[PDB]
């Protein structure tokens, strides 16, 4: 059992196919949803949660292994999103003028991000790669960025009148910020009210999932022009009720779970 | 023996005593223009033969 | 052994020579040794058989001697002699059969089929003719210790491996870098495969190495290597170590570079070639060593920079591969090649017969489990078995 | 120890009493551990 | 992993892992309010940054986190860095308070909810505790017999339930293992948690900046260890004891390790 | 060869029977065989040396009889047979001195320094007057192939290997399980170490297996396995893997319990010990594999139960070891011992003459190197130089 280390792995191919693991890991794992207020608004029914637990354990998930945990809206949600469990749901309401909030919210809850505190009275800091962002978190931050040259002034901006700074964000609960990678950054942030963080994207979390309820896919979780990846744990449905939409991610949990995967940290 | 090399993409391998031309040897060419004093082809192979 | 090889091998002749119209002058010499041979044999009793299915048959020559006084041959001739020869024919047929099926680890070059050994006695040295063949001439040789050599064609010394080694490894798969090699008879095709294409990894470049290391010693190996192994090569969908899950492999191929083969004895580096490909050799090497690397290319067209992005999903996989071939080579043991049948012959009896599993050879005589352990015991009964398997393959085909 | 164990030709032998870089990375690339343990040992005490 | 690694005992290898990641390391320390009371400066974090850079720490690596009290730190302490350093001033009436603190931080923990109305829980062995966060904790419990019934206790009168937690805001209650408990807590105000040790922080550091050794660590009676990451210091000043920590950080750091188990940002693993 | 060490022994048997006052019935036979060695030498011109710093040397016999006339031998016998048998002797030792140090990867059983090939042949062969000794007694039989074998004390057939592997590891190296091992000439000192004492195990106990492979099958192997090894018992510093950092070990010893030493071939097992120590025999064996465990005690003391808490520091690692020591063997090959000389012979006489290094031998002729890959070629090249220096040291110690 050595932690802590990486170790040449082998194996061969004349190993046959071992059972289905599926009938096991629904009993020894949890399984969380997060649905929003405007699902059980329109639903207006107590007992429709022991009723998803009933249908549930027809597909194997036991009595006491799913959970249910509202949200009143995404960026509610975004607000420090605390997923704990083995493994996690999300339906995601569409809208136009929230496409850029509901795409960080993906890019934080997809991925796995190593994260770092800051300090911006004291430093000032620059990024080393193009996965090293900063992440702000909280219920309003206004963030304002001035470049520096080599000889620590400012380009376009001076390092006392806040006012001539560069502004990226404005009164935004979340928010996920890349620069130029190369160039010290001196930042004004609502630090009362606002946690930013430093954080490094490594290899994605395969243990939370991503449903876009209504819209066409338009989620650029890569920061980066290039790419516009459509993952395999990012779904989409077409709605206009809420019952079908549950029924649907019931009858296809399996599916759900394949395109999922225990997580390795 | 003694093995030649140009810029222009040229090379030859000779003798000393009988200049008489050899195939080039690449990997040993190169491990001793490394180490082994080199000297300039002003009198080169075609004018020198 | 020898003189069985040599009846063998004046049966043969006598078979091949002595035919109508032919001439005294050249079957003279192989008369006299047949004459000889029957001198010797008459007056003796010979068992054989009693293994398996293999029937108990007794076996007693009382035989006339071929006359010398005729210039040309005739039938009358012919009809006595091939009369003569079935006999002994189907009795060396008989002996070798029984001698394939019997194993010892007590002194396996010492004969089996005690007949044989009675034919190995003193009284019976007087059959021998010429020891020729290449099996009866190593065997001769190892007998009067010097260095002997069988020349193959296509060996099979690589126990059949398909195998793969995951040097960065996860749940889900993907993101890997590893090695994936198949090993099998003459043949190897080995090939390193990054899904990030070494964007990490210092220098834009990830090596992969592959000792293999043989069981006996080769020497010289006539080899072809080649880049871009074929069967590492397109979409497949693998099994992790435990069998548990599966993963992706969808490859795309680049060139190895910084290659280097390495054919070493004892470690002793022997033979280095460095980005040759095509016809090389090796002159004496018990392991090799391909070493080869994955360099993402700094300059990129549109079309395969969409392959290799900096983020994890990653569908398309920069691979390397190498295809060794030993086409010709040279062994101071014995193996089986694509050439000759003595291994057939032999495993061929057994699977007839039914013979029980052996203390020494496994079941079935699978020549995997079977180079995977070249014990000196199983490679003295080998040498045995397949000599006398020639000796009846000259015979019986 | 290298004249004993490694048999050095008469060449190699006066280029290494003179310290030739030649012989002395000829044998540094034949991987002579008798060589390359006095060349870390000089790393080890070129260190500080 | 279950693999195995080999070793030598003549080699020289030289020949390992080399990468990259945040810039080669990054530290954390954890004072008390007091200290920058007594300082009344406005500069002493940028004066302690250009200290460190001498030691070698480049300027964006050290950090500093003010906690007002032993126990507000202690309710939720999310420690997100890839080194720690926590003073943490003597008071010989919260030993208790700051044996769990180091007893919470130093070692790793793998936390599970729990509902104390629905359901009655228990102890298996000598490493699975309860701890308890929030603003006032106090908690009682009732041990229970083989046919579900109370032992000098009542299942219906919560008065006669025994008291371990009063007006405390971090609680780790360790009970007898093997027996079924019912519980009585202020939900409201604190969460309570199913918690088994694993084994050690070694990413963090305590340094007790006053009296003498007392962290029983350990809740056994019998071991009353001491570990590398467990100092001491004698103070009359904050600022000697902050240039004592900044002349010695080289084997604070060589008495820390970074983590084996995984990246978090609390004090304990959740697995639901 | 066989001629060599018939001049060898013939030359020593006269400078000892040969003496003043002696009696010629007791030198009869001798005297003839020297005369006739003289005879057979008498016309032959030999050349010895041309590698490295040893000198080009010029033998050329021509002596005189010795008189078989005599009853009584007297010093004017004596004086002129030992001024011709000291020209025979150093002619010996350094025909013996150019024979050590060539190697041949073909045929090396067949001879080299060529006076020796001359000696080798058919005029020579007169000479043979008894081959006794061990070695030449071996040599004479592995050519005519028959079961041999040469007896060792204390023979050194481990190549030096101290090393550890650990199944349990961290970064701060706080709580380890693992097992150490120093495999060195005839002994092997083994030790398996588990931090937590196995307290986190099932059923209180904790496994440990040690598995060495020789690459030349022993025989009749008289054997010491005793338990708590001696140099895996004290403190120590032992750096990682991979050289990054150290950590310490502080062990404290207990018992192995359920102990188990197998004595395998083939893969198949021949001996097996269960807790026997002391003296053991092994009648033929290609690998040892020793298992042992580590079984917290249910009783503790205050004291070591203040040693083997339930927590992770554990100051005190808990340990168990066993000491194998072959002390006398039997083998088919030649090997290195603590007895004779042979090895020593060889190498003194090539690092004395400055030898370049050859394409069988290791440099240097390092045993570990040499042992840790011991091919038929480098087996039959040690063979022939352990042989001719037996001899030598039958004349010059
Ligand atoms: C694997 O699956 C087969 C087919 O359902 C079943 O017969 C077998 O029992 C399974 N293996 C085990 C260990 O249960
Ligand atoms: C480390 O590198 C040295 C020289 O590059 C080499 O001799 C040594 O074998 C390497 N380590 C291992 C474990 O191979
Ligand atoms: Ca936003
Ligand atoms: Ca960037
Ligand atoms: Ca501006
Ligand atoms: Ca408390
Ligand atoms: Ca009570
Ligand atoms: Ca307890």
């Amino acid at each position: 059992q050595n932690y802590g280390i990486n170790l040449p792995i082998t194996g061969s191919m004349d190993t046959a196919y071992a059972n289905s693991t599926q009938e096991e890991t629904f009993l020894t794992s949890t399984l969380c949803l997060y649905y929003p207020t405007e699902a059980a608004t329109e639903i207006n029914d107590n007992s429709w949660k022991d009723t998803l637990s009933q249908l549930f354990l027809t597909k194997g998930w036991p009595t006491g292994s799913v959970y249910f945990k509202e949200y009143t809206d995404i960026a509610s949600f975004s607000v420090d999103p605390q997923l704990y469990c083995d493994y996690n749901v999300v339906l995601m309401k569409y809208d136009a003028t929230l496409q850029l909030d509901m795409s960080e919210l993906a890019d934080l809850i997809l991925n796995e991000w190593l994260c770092n505190p800051m300090d911006i009275t004291l430093y000032y800091y620059q990024q080393t790669d193009e996965a090293n962002k900063w992440i702000s978190m909280g219920s309003s931050c206004t963030i304002k960025v001035c470049p520096l040259n080599t000889q620590t002034l400012g380009i376009g901006c001076l390092t006392t009148d806040t006012a001539t700074f560069e502004e990226v964000a404005t009164a935004e609960k979340l928010v996920i910020t890349d620069v130029v990678d190369g160039v010290n950054h001196k930042l004004d942030v609502t630090t009362a009210t606002c946690t930013i963080r430093n954080c490094k994207k490594l290899g994605p979390r395969e243990n939370v999932a991503v449903i876009q309820v209504g819209g066409s896919d338009v989620l650029d979780i890569t920061a980066d022009p290039t790419t516009a990846p459509q993952t395999e744990r990012m779904m989409r449905i077409n709605w206009k009720k809420w019952w079908q939409v549950f029924y649907t991610v019931v009858d296809y949990v399996n599916q759900i779970i394949q395109a999922m995967s225990k997580r390795s940290r | 023996e003694v093995f030649e090399a140009g810029t222009d993409g040229r090379f030859f391998a000779y003798r000393v005593e009988t200049f008489d031309e050899i195939p080039f040897d690449v990997q040993k060419f190169a491990d001793l223009v490394t180490d082994s004093p080199v000297i300039s082809a002003i009198i080169d192979f075609k004018t020198l033969k | 052994m020898d003189v069985l090889y040599s009846l063998s091998k004046t049966l043969k002749d006598a078979r091949d020579k002595i035919v109508e119209g032919t001439l005294y002058s050249n079957v003279s010499d192989l008369i006299q040794q047949f004459n000889q041979m029957i001198i010797t044999m008459n007056g003796n009793e010979f068992q054989t058989g009693g293994i398996g299915n293999l029937p108990i048959r007794n076996w007693n020559f009382d035989f006339g001697l071929l006359g010398t006084t005729l210039l040309n041959l005739d039938a009358n001739y012919v009809e006595t002699a091939r009369n003569t020869i079935d006999y002994f024919v189907d009795f060396v047929d008989n002996v070798c059969m029984d001698e394939m099926v019997r194993e010892s680890q007590r002194n396996g070059i010492a004969p089996q089929s005690d007949s044989l050994r009675k034919l190995s006695g003193i009284k019976f040295k007087r059959i021998n003719f010429d020891n020729s063949s290449e099996y009866i001439e190593n065997w001769n040789l190892q007998n009067r210790r010097q260095r002997t050599g069988f020349t193959f064609h296509k060996p099979n010394i690589f126990p059949y491996s398909a195998s793969f080694t995951l040097n960065r490894s996860q749940p889900a798969h993907d993101n890997l870098m590893g090695t994936m090699w198949l090993n099998a008879g003459s043949e190897i095709q080995v090939a390193g495969f990054d899904y990030s294409c070494a964007i990490n990894a210092p220098a834009n470049i990830q090596q992969f190495e592959h000792i293999v290391q043989l069981r006996r010693v080769l020497t010289t190996a006539t080899i072809t290597l080649l880049p871009d192994a074929e069967r590492f090569s397109f979409p497949r969908v693998i099994n992790s170590a435990d069998g548990a899950t599966t993963w992706y492999f969808n490859p795309v191929i680049l060139r190895p570079n910084n290659v280097e083969v390495e054919f070493l004895l004892n470690g002793q580096i022997i033979n280095t070639y460095q980005a040759r490909f095509g016809t090389i050799i090796a002159r004496n090497f018990d392991t090799i060593r391909l070493s080869f690397q994955l360099m993402r290319p700094p300059n990129m067209t549109p079309a395969v920079a969409a392959l290799f992005p900096n983020a994890q999903p990653f569908e398309h996989h920069a691979t390397v591969g190498l295809t060794l071939r030993i086409e010709s080579a040279v062994c101071e043991s014995v193996l089986a090649d694509a050439s000759k049948t003595m291994l057939a012959n032999v495993t061929s009896v057994r699977q007839e017969y039914a013979i029980p599993v052996g203390p020494v050879f496994p079941p079935g005589m699978n020549w995997t489990d079977l180079i995977t352990n070249y014990s000196p015991s199983r490679e003295d009964n080998l040498q045995r078995v397949f000599t006398v398997a020639s000796i009846r393959s000259m015979l019986v085909k | 120890n290298l004249n004993d164990n490694y048999g050095i030709s008469r060449q190699q032998a006066f280029n290494l009493l003179r310290s030739d870089p030649r012989v002395l990375r000829e044998f540094i690339n034949q991987d002579n551990p008798i060589i390359r343990n006095r060349i870390e040992q000089l790393i080890m005490q070129c260190r500080l």
